[PDB]
DNA sequence: GGGGGGCGCCCGAACAGGGACTGT
DNA sequence: GTCCCTGTTCGGGCGCCC
């Protein structure tokens, strides 16, 4: 017997167009779907069902296994609606994909129509083939909820026996944290997997996640341009740290001078720059995580495989500010790096606050949509929007 | 006959009801066209006589077909369409001959009276009431799908897909391009065995009530299909006849751009920038527009292009997909996709202007993006690129654009005009270049403004402006400093606005003023553009703020 | 002459969202 | 707050197909 589920009041189902898929991805999707159809998990539907949700497929890691992924973001936003603080403090955390579990539960009949999706054909040889879910679909926020009761019964034994192991669930995902040596840990996880095989993304280390402080140049000679760049950067930071002062440094820029004129630092300005250096290394004050608000993630391309990001719910109230380094090579692919960055950040967010951020991506909309699923490896998908970042803010966070 | 396929359940939008609309009057020729059709359909159970228990009605008409010998019964269901539920359309695109692979044997079949072979939901039939005017007039309803109803295409396309599924699973290696009721059927059998599989498909369709008249059963090349002629090793588009007026309205312009667009899929070098500019502002279709000298000339070039003979080839998957792009000027690009040189699969153009201000490297990146997505639709994979841009050019652009940008695997092609960056901001301030502090102020009420600079060598200039804006004066000031500066100049601005535009290295703009600025940036040897926070007492931003502020703010 | 769905192309009308501005 | 500027979406023409 199914749990009755309804959309948020005054909200209709998703009507998102399927995007074009590669031949590889389509062959995989058709293979997976005909099998799911054999098992009753999905049913063919017609076009009288007005709803649609995009679908694609990822080939995880090195394998020859595709995993179907349904972009359920729209539906999740329209479905009716504590977190382990210790999970971020374990030396190892593994991420298990417990998606298959959901297929064991039937899905409320009157909700099924909202889980419609369509498989495209190469060169439009045929009209799209539409399907519908009969079990709990992976990717849906309703799935982990409804399966919660049953999920607790599964782990309960394993938890009792391993009270120093923290097990956390988010959507299709199981986070398992330990302070075990990396050997007993992997043996523990394989234990827990044996424990799950019975009842029908590695490896994280939240203990070495890094905060990226704002920092000020160090120099022997300062030019007018240097000081100007400094004063503007401190002006901005003083919105994040009210303690920042600019008066003495700005005094040196009195008059109207050549950008490359060297300007000797007075004693005052010398000190007020030292103070500022320390005011920058403090907790930002009055930053309370509010679960009822979305996490905003903001990313800047710093170049040379360097990407910076900040997570806040309100401007200048950063919950975390971080960096993401990558290969300074020839075969650099910005879009790939950027989607690896959003995945790292989403991951940190799930692990820290149990929530997904909304991303402000420093990429063209069209560029992003053309390529991001070639590099995706997560079972979830964060919200995002696109933004031509002021090249000013790029300079503020640089290292 | 009528398919024993199950109906698709439809319904009106909530709280709504069927159409009540007077039959408007018809030609005699059309009334007899209709009557002949309706007496036949009625005989076949495809329509039913109704009585006064049916309040509804919706006007019917007819048009000659491409056969010019047969009529097509149509129904202006625009009102019922409004009150009918939404469908999800299953037709995701248009198949393209360039995506076909060489097949040993080919057949093309058209289903006869397609829609009228598919049952309509019983519960819904009453809203399809119409009336043939004529002896008095007769009132019918539809038992099958009607032409002019918005649910009919998707329901047909979905039904056709159910019907072919079993034949497809049984015959995985017969390829069947299914567009409406049109079937391209290809195989690698000898023509003997092929013809036998065709018969099995035809029987299969006939068991589900879909006939395939020998009249529309093409057995020999060249096949007519989707607007093409498919020869065994090459394909062609059926002749494109351009209009030839001497006056041109918005409507026959729109008509000419369209035929040109259509043409560009296999005719290289088609251009329509100058022609589509005409369409700007113009309030109605009937409105006449005079061909600009440039549009005039463009239309000529296209006309010469269309005169040549051309063709495409089919896809060989054991080989690579290559896309070659060519710069065409005006934000216009052309591409040819191929596998073996000088044998195009297809061609295309890209001209979309997006952005107030842009440059050629951006536009090239948009072209690559569109082409990639189109290759994925047609061939299901990305092509390898040949682009007229040096690896060093792209590299520079990429390591200095603050955005993530990327092009798939490509290789450079010396065929001009090469794409380039037309100037480059310095990353460090310039020694021995004069320093300009620029600024602008505008009064929001009077719309009066001042723009101006102050330099470290003691020069100052203020220009007064009318009917202007803050952003505009900030841009005016930068322009002014470019005008009165040497080949090398340092400019300090407090405008994020202005800094964001120039820093992205535009070479084209909608803006007259930005274009003038760009002209200057190209003439310079070195420019370095720095930013400072406004109204923070930072000289000599301070100095120039006082100048342009006076009498404005 | 009057209808439908698909994709394409162009355009301009609504919006959304962020920066700059006012102030006896 | 307001005004300016830019970007998105979406609806409306035309092209092509059935
Ligand atoms: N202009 C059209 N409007 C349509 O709704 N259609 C639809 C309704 S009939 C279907 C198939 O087109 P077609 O020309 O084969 O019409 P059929 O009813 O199958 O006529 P034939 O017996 O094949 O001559 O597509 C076609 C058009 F050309
Ligand atoms: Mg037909």
């Amino acid at each position: 017997e199914t749990v009755p589920v309804k959309l948020k009041p005054g909200m209709d189902g998703p009507k998102v167009k399927q995007w074009p898929l590669t031949e590889e991805k389509i062959k995989a999707l058709v293979e997976i779907c005909t099998e799911m159809e054999k098992e009753g998990k999905i049913s063919k539907i017609g076009p009288e069902n007005p709803y649609n949700t995009p679908v694609f497929a990822i080939k995880k890691k090195d394998s020859t296994k595709w995993r179907k992924l349904v972009d359920f973001r729209e539906l999740n936003k329209r479905t009716q609606d504590p977190h382990p603080a210790g999970l971020k403090k374990k030396k190892s955390v593994t991420v298990l994909d417990v998606g298959d579990a959901y297929f064991s539960v039937p899905l409320d009949e009157d909700f099924r129509k909202y889980t419609a999706f369509t498989i495209p054909s190469i060169n439009n040889e045929t009209p799209g083939i539409r399907y519908q879910y009969n079990v709990l679909p992976q990717g849906w926020k309703g799935s982990p909820a409804i399966f919660q009761s049953s999920m607790t019964k599964i782990l309960e034994p394993f938890r009792k026996q391993n009270p120093d192991i923290v097990i956390y669930q988010y959507m299709d995902d199981l986070y398992v944290g330990s302070d075990l040596e990396i050997g007993q840990h992997r043996t523990k996880i394989e234990e827990l997997r044996q424990h799950l095989l019975r009842w029908g993304g590695y490896e994280l280390h939240p203990d070495k996640w890094t905060v990226q402080p704002i920092v000020l140049p160090e120099k022997d000679s300062w030019t007018v341009n240097d000081i100007q760049k400094l004063v503007g950067k401190l002006n901005w930071a003083s919105q994040i740290y009210p303690g920042i002062k600019v008066r003495q440094l700005s005094k040196l820029l009195r008059g109207t001078k050549a950008l490359t004129e060297v300007i000797p630092l007075t004693e005052e300005a010398e000190l007020e720059l030292a103070e500022n250096r320390e005011i920058l290394k403090e907790p930002v004050h009055g930053v309370y995580y509010d679960p009822s608000k979305d996490l905003i993630a903001e990313i800047q391309k710093q170049g040379q495989g360097q990407w910076t990001y900040q997570i806040y719910q309100e401007p200048f109230k950063n919950l975390k500010t971080g960096k993401y380094a990558r290969m300074r090579g020839a075969h650099t692919n910005d879009v790939k790096q950027l989607t690896e960055a959003v995945q790292k950040i989403t991951t940190e967010s799930i692990v820290i606050w149990g929530k997904t951020p909304k991303f402000k991506l420093p990429i063209q909309k069209e560029t992003w949509e053309t390529w991001w699923t070639e590099y995706w490896q997560a079972t979830w998908i964060p919200e995002w929007e696109f933004v031509n970042t002021p090249p000013l803010v790029k300079l503020w966070y640089q290292l | 006959p009528i398919s024993p396929i199950e109906t698709v359940p439809v319904k009106l939008k909530p709280g709504m009801d069927g159409p009540k609309v007077k039959q408007w009057p018809l030609t005699e020729e059309k009334i007899k066209a209709l009557v002949e059709i309706c007496t036949e359909m009625e005989k076949e159970g495809k329509i039913s006589k109704i009585g006064p228990e049916n309040p509804y009605n919706t006007p019917v008409f007819a048009i000659k077909k491409k056969d010019s010998t047969k009529w097509r019964k149509l129904v202006d269901f625009r009102e019922l369409n409004k009150r009918t539920q939404d469908f999800w359309e299953v037709q995701l695109g248009i198949p393209h001959p360039a995506g076909l692979k060489k097949k040993k044997s080919v057949t093309v079949l058209d289903v006869g009276d397609a829609y009228f072979s598919v049952p309509l939901d019983e519960d819904f039939r009453k809203y399809t009431a119409f009336t043939i005017p004529s002896t008095p007039g007769i009132r019918y309803q539809y038992n099958v799908l009607p032409q002019g109803w918005k649910g009919s295409p998707a329901i047909f396309q979905s039904s056709m897909t159910k019907i072919l599924e079993p034949f497809r699973k049984q015959n995985p290696d017969i390829v069947i391009y299914q567009y409406m009721d049109d079937l391209y059927v290809g195989s690698d059998l000898e023509i003997g065995q092929h013809r036998t599989k065709i018969e099995e498909l035809r029987q299969h369709l006939l068991r589900w009530g879909l006939t395939t008249p020998d009249k529309k059963h093409q057995k020999e090349p060249p096949f007519l299909w989707m607007g093409y002629e498919l020869h065994p090793d090459k394909w062609t588009v059926q002749p494109i006849v351009l209009p030839e007026k001497d006056s041109w309205t918005v409507n026959d312009i729109c008509k000419l751009v369209g035929k040109l667009n259509w043409a560009s899929q296999i005719y290289p070098g088609i251009k329509v920038r100058q022609l589509s500019k005409l369409l700007r502002g113009t309030k109605a279709l009937t409105e006449v527009i005079p061909l600009t000298e440039e549009a005039e000339l463009e239309l000529a070039e296209n006309r010469e292009i269309l005169k040549e003979p051309v063709h495409g080839v089919y896809y060989d998957p054991s080989k690579d997909l290559i896309a070659e792009i060519q710069k065409q000027g005006q934000g216009q690009w052309t591409y040819q996709i191929y596998q073996e040189p000088f044998k195009n699969l297809k061609t295309g153009k890209y001209a979309r202007m997006r952005g107030a201000h842009t440059n050629d490297v951006k536009q090239l990146t948009e072209a690559v993006q569109k082409i990639t997505t189109e290759s994925i639709v047609i061939w299901g994979k990305t092509p390898k690129f040949k682009l007229p841009i040096q690896k060093e050019t792209w590299e520079t652009w990429w390591t200095e654009y603050w955005q993530a940008t990327w092009i798939p695997e490509w290789e450079f092609v010396n065929t001009p005009p090469l794409v380039k960056l037309w100037y480059q901001l310095e990353k460090e301030p310039i020694v021995g270049a004069e320093t300009f502090y620029v600024d602008g102020a505008a009064n929001r009420e009077t719309k009066l403004g001042k723009a101006g600079y102050v330099t470290n060598r003691g020069r100052q200039k203020v220009v007064t402006l009318t009917d202007t804006t803050n952003q505009k004066t900030e841009l005016q000031a930068i322009y002014l400093a470019l005008q009165d500066s040497g080949l090398e100049v340092n400019i300090v601005t407090d405008s994020q606005y202005a800094l964001g535009i120039i820093q992205a290295q535009p070479d084209q703009s909608e803006s007259e003023l930005v274009n003038q600025i760009i002209e200057q940036l190209i003439k310079k040897e070195k420019v370095y553009l720095a930013w400072v926070p406004a109204h923070k007492g930072i000289g000599g931003n301070e100095q120039v703020d006082k100048l342009v502020s006076a009498g404005i703010r």
